[PDB]
C-alpha cells in the first residue's frame, strides 16, 4: 500500500 | 455573503421598524433588500446607516462577518480533505487555484490553499518531486502560526512522504521523526498522529527495519483504538501482518493481523486495498 | 487573554519602533509589559492609543480576540463533549456552571451550557427527569440558531433518551424520528447520524420492533463504515445480535454479529461492555 | 446498554 497524505 | 444580510433581518424584524423606514438613510429602498438577503455586500461607510437605525454596536456586525469567514474557510478545508481522502486531486487543484486566484490576504489560509496546490499539482504529474519539496520548503520557512499549529507539520508529512515514496528513504524517517517529536510536544490531533505513524512505519519496513515498523505500526493501533478511528486501521493491521512475517512470528500470528486488516477492508469497502490483500495470502 | 499580547509582541517587534516608545503613549512601561503578557487586558481606550504606534488597522486586534474566543469556546465544547464520553458528569456539572456564574452575554454558548448543566444534574440526581426534560424545552422554544445548526437536535436527543429510558418509548421515538427527519434535511455531521440511529434502535427494540430496529441498527453501522468512525459499532453489533435473536435468524447470523462486537469491545478496551456480551452467550 | 448522550 500507498503513504498517507 | 449572506450572513451580514440575513441578520440584518433577524434584528429589524425584533426592533420594529420597516425596511422602508430603513430606506431613508443615504441609500434607496431596493438596496436594503439586496443587502438583507446578502446577494449584495453593502461598503464600509453605507453601512453605518443600517447600524444607526436598528440600535446597534458596529463590532456586531462585524463579528457576524468575521464568525461567516471562518466557518467559510473551515468548510473549505474540511471539503478539500475530503478530496483528499477521496483521492480527488483534479478537483482539489482546481478548487485551490479558483480560490488563490482571488488572492484575498489571510497568510495561513494563503499557505494551506499552496500546500495543496503544490501536492495536488506532483499527484497530477505537473511538476517534479524536487520541485514541490522546495515549494513546500517555502510555505514552511514563512515560519508562520496563526489559528492552526498543526499546519507546518501537515507541510512537513507531505514532504517526507514524498521523499520516501521517492526513494530518499532515510531522509523521510529523519523527518517523520521530526513531526513526532513536535507532536508529543503539542497535543492533541490524534488523526494525524496515526497518519504520520503509518507512514513513518512503511518507510522503516522499506528500509528493512522491520521491529521499528512493528512497535510504530501496534503504537498506531494502540492510538486508532483510543479515539474510536478506522481511517488507517486496515491498512495497520495489513503492515502489522508485514512485518510479522518478515521477523518470522508464529504463523497464526501472521494470519491474525491479515484476518483483522481483511475484516477493515469489507466493513469499509476498500476494495483497491482489499485487492492486494487477497493477492498476498495465497501469493507469498 | 494572553493572545492579544502575543499578536502585539509579533507585530511590534517586526514595525520597527521601539518597546518603551510605545511606552510613551497613555501608560507606564509596565502597563505595556503586562498587557504584552496578556496578564491585564488593556482597556478600550489604550488599546485605541496602541492602535496609532503599530500602525495598525483597528478591527485587527477585534479579528485577533474573535478568533480566540471562537477557539477559547470550541476548545471548552470540545473538552465537555469529551467528559461526556468519559461519563465524567460531576465533572461536566462543575465545568459548566463555573462558565455560567461568569454570566457572559453569548446565547448560544450560554444555551449549550444549560444544556450540559440540566443533563448533568439529571444524571447526578439533583434534579427529575420530568424536571430536566422541561428545563431542556425551554432552550428549543428560545427557538435560537447560531454557528450551531445542530444543537437544538442534540439537545432533542437528550430530551428523547430521558423519555426513552424512563419508560416513555412511544414519546421518546416520536422525537428520536423527528430529529432524523431534521437530519435528512441538514448536514453532514454523521456521528451525531450515528447516535440518534443507535438510540433510536434502542427504543425500537424495547416496544418489540425488532424488524425496524435491525433497521435502524443496519443503517447506523452503515454510516459508521462510511466517515470511519468506531464510536458506537461495537455496540451497534450488539444490538444487531439481540434482533436477530428475538427475530431467530439462523444461530450463525446472531454469533456473527457478537463476536464482532465482541472484537470491539477488546480493541475497544470497553471492559464494562465486555462483561455482559460473555454474559448473555451462555446466559440466553 | 445505555443510551447514548
Amino acid at each position: 500500500l500507498p503513504f498517507e497524505f | 455573503a449572506e450572513k451580514l444580510g440575513s441578520e440584518i433581518k433577524k434584528i429589524r424584524v425584533l426592533r420594529g421598524l420597516t425596511q422602508k423606514q430603513l430606506s431613508e438613510n443615504i441609500c434607496h429602498q431596493s438596496e436594503v433588500s439586496r443587502i438583507e438577503s446578502g446577494a449584495v455586500y453593502p461598503s464600509m461607510d453605507i453601512l453605518q446607516g443600517i447600524a444607526a437605525k436598528l440600535q446597534i454596536p458596529i463590532i456586531h456586525f462585524y463579528e457576524v462577518l468575521i464568525y461567516s469567514d471562518i466557518e467559510r474557510k473551515k468548510q473549505f478545508k474540511d471539503q478539500v480533505i475530503m478530496l483528499c481522502k477521496q483521492k480527488r486531486y483534479k478537483e482539489i487543484y482546481n478548487k485551490v487555484w479558483n480560490e488563490l486566484k482571488k488572492e484575498e490576504y489571510h497568510p495561513e489560509f494563503q499557505q494551506f490553499l499552496q500546500w495543496q496546490y503544490y501536492v495536488a499539482a506532483y499527484v497530477l504529474k505537473k511538476v517534479d518531486y524536487e520541485y514541490c519539496i522546495l515549494e513546500l520548503k517555502k510555505l514552511l520557512n514563512q515560519q508562520l502560526t496563526g489559528i492552526d499549529v498543526y499546519q507546518n507539520l501537515y507541510i512537513e508529512n507531505a514532504i517526507a512522504n514524498i521523499y520516501a515514496e521517492n526513494g530518499y528513504l532515510k531522509k523521510g524517517i529523519d523527518l517523520f521523526e521530526q513531526i513526532l517529536k513536535q507532536l508529543e510536544a503539542l497535543h492533541d490531533n490524534e488523526e494525524f498522529d496515526v497518519k504520520v505513524r503509518y507512514n513513518h512505519a512503511k518507510a522503516l519496513y522499506l528500509d528493512s527495519r522491520y521491529e521499528e515498523s512493528l512497535y510504530q505500526v501496534n503504537k498506531a493501533i494502540e492510538i486508532s483504538c483510543r479515539i474510536n478511528s478506522m481511517a488507517l486501521i486496515g491498512q495497520l493491521y495489513y503492515q502489522r501482518g508485514e512485518c510479522l512475517r518478515k521477523l518470522e512470528y508464529e504463523e497464526a500470528e501472521i494470519e491474525d493481523a491479515y484476518k483483522k486488516a481483511s475484516f477493515f477492508f469489507d466493513i469499509l469497502e476498500m476494495h483497491a486495498y482489499k485487492e492486494a490483500l487477497v493477492n498476498k495470502i495465497s501469493r507469498l
